[PDB]
């Protein structure tokens, strides 16, 4: 019966394999090798925002493009004003080992978790003014190390118990539970319209989930070592990842194969985060040799370097309107560069 | 056993993973080009933008 | 030739040390993360006395050297005074740095909970005014001169007094601190190789004491031998015994020492890294 | 314009509230040394931490000489490749707890003891980090040397030819066999420690038992020491 069953699985991943093979008439380098390159990009650190006292591990935008909340191993979740540099908000933790944090798309609300394997969410608009615990998410068997609110009363987590969940915030249940992963959940990434998310785990594979159905339906292979770092194409129909083995990978959706590759000779440190731009055009990813590098999406050449933070770079993040890019990193320094 | 359980499982996924419908790869690479030549207009870090109507300077 | 010899090599001579403090003072504002250490405060002000001693006081006994005599008129008494006030403080700083790595190493969790910047300020501020009040207030007033480059010799009271004040309590405390320190190094040194006995037994030392007393040697000896002659001789003198030659030979001695400084308290992993980015920036 | 001068004056106040708050933390968090904690559920790891403090990571804050410390349980749901590793690549030191009397419970624990400390020794992250090592419940051991038919020879081949060190300090009520076989552990552990030791870290082995009032001294004093040969690294002087 174990056998009849390996080679069932086995002659059904040859008949994946084949079909994927099948489907693959051109490389997206040839199709995008008469586009006119980007040519040079030259951003600049225009904010500097100081306040934390410990490694930055995460932060997120608020979707007014103003407003980003950023975590630190020191159990503080800070609300920035980016435009001023001023300090909104200062929330201290009851655990100390966060490691992921969220803005709401109303902006409301704010979500945090990390070793504690606690999801919490924290009310930013209440009638004493002062910020105060919601509501916390217990259920998961592993660390928090991703969140990401659909709305309201909805979020998406990630966790290192091999296993996504989705949850009613308003009465605090896993609605549904995503499982097929092997290994630790590193990363997730929700679409445009918030019906399916990517998430990567490290045993160096990829799944495209159904928020709705709870299936995965999609699973994407190429990488050679952990995958922390996800990232939906503007439109909705690729998506880039990033993991230990220092190179990025764009995957089609409807391909259902890897297109390009994003890797360079002298690069050997593993991608901490990942990005795309308003247009889809640039591809910003963080590396642990402490700078940022600009990939051409189309082309697959660096087109830029943000380099200036002291230590490894952590998290990474792109406004809805595309004006600025935040940094974190584990020197405790958050900085904002625009074109 | 738990063990025939979780194969049989896994090549219940499978078997739904074969079935669904793939376009070329030349279709989805030039939607992907497409899409990038119809809001490059709108990138403000591919195109710089000037101090006038930068928030950030 | 001679003239041309000792005029390159004091133009040598001045350039070194303000070529190296000043490299010293500048991978300082570069790099924010030796700012947050209280070592580095005391660090940059032995730099900062360094270069005062590069700029008011080396030079212009160099020329009256190469030209034979001092074209500078009245400014004899500002130049002596500056020279004390110079030299004091540095080996001032060299005593506050001694006595902060022993508080540092001998008690490591009170010197974390006591050691503020507000404290280190409050040293370095008695430091310069030490070296202020032993200079500029006896010199205005003629003390140090005798009563009955400018190559004359301090007096009978002032030049023990000085000396006492700027060099021997100075020298007496490093000692003091050095030694203490060789003891606690020694005995981790002895606990840690008693470790790597037991497991080099159970699977079937010289070299960490000399590295010891190769690096407290170089400071202590650095130190003496550029400063000890020239207190001796500036007591000795003036009961007076020698020229106005070899006198001037150890003074110059005991002026290199300000060379020497940074390449032996700022010459670690983090200023070495940081003398490289700003070399060429590769 | 006045509406723009006011909303500024508003958020430069609550930003100046707001910071003279994080000074203060900035204050505490200088002081305060934190610690991991790693053992297996059949070492006493339990009892030590009830003792100290008298879901997911546990925490426990406790204070010797106006010294704060910060310990950090990690044994909730876990499994062999710990990601979560690197998230303790700058605390003081590392607790290990082993049971030093499960050499024959079982492929032994012991064993898994082994493999386990030799795997954080070696762990890339932790090149800097210093372990205290706690080989707990000598009581049991004791009794099993003692009284008993399980020989450690039998599970440990290399125990017919291991001779007591000249550096060993037995308690004056203990049998010369008990203070072999403590010791021959001792140095199983010593022998991975240095083995592949790199100078910027070191091991601090001690005899312990679950209920013990010196496990909180030991700690403070391990942590003391680490600092102080830091200190002493830092200056080229070790
Ligand atoms: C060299 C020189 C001097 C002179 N200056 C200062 C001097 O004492 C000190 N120097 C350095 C550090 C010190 O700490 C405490 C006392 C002290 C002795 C001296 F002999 N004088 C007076 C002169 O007229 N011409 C000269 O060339």
């Amino acid at each position: 019966e174990l056998d009849q069953l390996r080679q069932e699985a086995e002659q059904l991943k040859n008949q994946i394999r084949d079909a994927r093979k099948a489907c693959a008439d051109a490389t997206l380098s040839q199709i995008t090798n008469n586009i006119d390159p980007v040519g040079r990009i030259q951003m600049r650190t225009r904010r500097t925002l100081r306040g934390h006292l410990a490694k930055i591990y995460a932060m997120h935008w608020g979707t007014d493009s103003r407003l980003l909340v950023s975590a630190s191993q020191d159990g503080k979740l800070i609300i920035w004003d980016s435009y001023t540099t001023n300090k909104v908000h200062a929330i201290p933790l009851r655990s100390s080992w966060v490691m992921t944090c969220a803005y709401a798309p109303s902006g409301n609300y704010v979500a945090c978790g990390g070793l504690d394997n606690i999801c919490s969410i924290y009310n930013l608009k209440t009638r004493e003014g002062n910020v105060r615990v919601s509501r916390e998410l217990a259920g998961h068997t592993g660390y928090l190390s991703c969140c990401r609110f659909l709305d309201d009363n909805q979020i998406v987590t990630s966790s290192g118990d091999t296993t996504c969940a989705l949850w009613d915030i308003e009465t605090g249940q896993q609605t549904t539970t995503f499982t097929g992963h092997t290994g630790d959940v590193m990363s997730l990434s929700l679409a445009p319209d918030t019906r399916l998310f990517v998430s990567g785990a490290c045993d160096a594979s990829a799944k495209l989930w159904d928020v709705r159905e709870g299936m995965c339906r999609q699973t994407f292979t190429g990488h050679e070592s952990d995958i922390n770092a996800i990232c939906f194409f503007p439109n909705g129909n690729a998506f880039a990842t990033g993991s230990d083995d220092a190179t990025c990978r764009l995957f089609d959706l409807r391909a259902d194969q890897e297109l390009m590759t994003y890797s360079h000779d002298n690069i050997i440190c593993g991608i901490t985060s990942v990005s795309f731009s308003k247009s889809g055009r640039l591809l910003l990813a963080g590396y642990d040799d402490f700078n940022c590098n600009v990939w051409d999406a189309l082309k697959a050449d660096r087109a830029g370097v943000l380099a200036g933070h002291d230590n490894r770079v952590s998290c990474l993040g792109v406004t809805d309107d595309g004006m600025a890019v935040a940094t974190g990193s584990w020197d405790s320094f958050l900085k904002i560069w625009n074109g | 056993t738990a063990s025939i359980a979780q194969a049989r499982k896994l090549v219940e996924q499978l078997k739904m993973e074969a079935n669904i419908d793939r376009i070329k790869v030349s279709k989805a690479a030039a939607d992907l080009m497409a899409y990038c030549e119809a809001h490059a207009k709108e990138d403000p870090l591919l195109t710089p933008v000037p101090a006038s109507e930068n928030p950030f300077r | 030739s001679v003239r041309i010899l000792t005029a390159c090599f004091l133009s040598l001579l001045i350039l070194s040390t303000l070529l190296g403090n000043t490299l010293v003072c500048a991978a300082v504002i570069r790099f924010r993360h030796l700012r947050s250490k209280v070592t580095n405060f005391f660090v940059i002000s032995l730099a900062v006395s360094d270069l005062l001693v590069a700029v008011l006081v080396m030079p212009w006994k160099a020329v009256a050297e190469i030209a034979g005599f001092w074209p500078f008129g009245s400014f004899c008494n500002i130049w002596v005074a500056f020279d004390i006030m110079c030299s004091t403080a540095s080996i001032l700083n060299l005593c506050v740095i001694s006595v902060d790595r022993y508080w540092a190493i001998s008690s490591p969790f009170r010197y974390e909970r006591k050691m503020t910047p507000k404290a280190a300020f409050i040293l370095i501020s008695v430091a310069w005014t030490l070296s202020v009040l032993i200079s500029f207030i006896p010199v205005q007033l003629s003390w140090h001169k005798a009563k009955p480059n400018c190559d004359s010799s301090l007096s009978r009271t002032y030049a023990i007094s000085s000396s006492v004040i700027s060099f021997y309590i100075p020298v007496a405390i490093m000692i003091v601190t050095y030694t203490r320190i060789y003891r606690i190094a020694q005995k981790q040194i002895r606990r840690i190789a008693a470790l790597e006995r037991a497991a080099v037994h159970a699977k079937n030392s010289f070299k960490r004491e000399t590295k010891v007393l190769k690096t407290l040697s170089v400071i202590m000896g650095v130190f003496v031998c550029c400063w000890l002659p020239f207190f001796i001789l500036n007591c000795i003198l003036p009961f007076c015994c020698i020229d106005s030659n070899t006198f001037d030979v150890f003074v110059w001695f005991g002026w290199a020492n300000s060379s020497l400084n940074p390449i032996i308290y700022a010459f670690n992993a983090d200023f070495r890294k940081a003398f490289s980015t700003l070399l060429g920036c590769y | 314009t006045e509406d723009q001068r006011n909303e500024e004056k508003a958020q430069r106040e609550a930003n100046k509230k707001i910071e003279k708050q994080l000074q203060k933390d900035k204050q505490v968090y200088r002081a305060t040394h934190r610690l991991l904690l790693l053992g297996a559920g059949e070492s006493g790891k339990s009892t030590i931490v009830k003792q100290m403090r008298i879901s997911g990571i546990f925490e426990t804050k406790f204070q010797v000489d106006k010294v704060n410390f910060h310990m950090f349980d990690v044994g909730a749901q876990r499994d062999e490749r710990r990601k979560w590793i690197q998230c303790f690549n700058d605390v003081t030191a590392i607790i290990f707890v082993v049971a030093s009397s499960s050499y024959n419970m079982v492929t032994n624990r012991l064993q898994e003891a082994l493999n386990l400390f030799k795997s954080i020794w070696n762990n890339r992250w932790l090149r800097t980090i210093s372990v205290i090592l706690f080989l707990n419940k000598q009581d049991l051991l004791a009794e099993k040397v003692l009284a008993g038919k399980s020989k450690i020879e039998d599970y440990f081949p290399e125990f017919a030819r291991y001779t007591t060190p000249e550096d060993a300090t037995p308690e004056p009520g203990e049998d010369p066999r008990v203070t072999r076989a403590k010791y021959f552990i001792r140095d199983e552990f010593l022998r991975i420690s240095t083995a592949s030791g790199d100078g910027r870290h070191y091991c601090y082995p001690h005899f312990t038992c679950s209920v013990d009032t010196e496990n909180i001294r030991r700690v403070f004093n391990d942590c003391r020491d680490i600092i102080q040969r830091m200190h002493l690294r830092q200056y080229e002087l070790l």
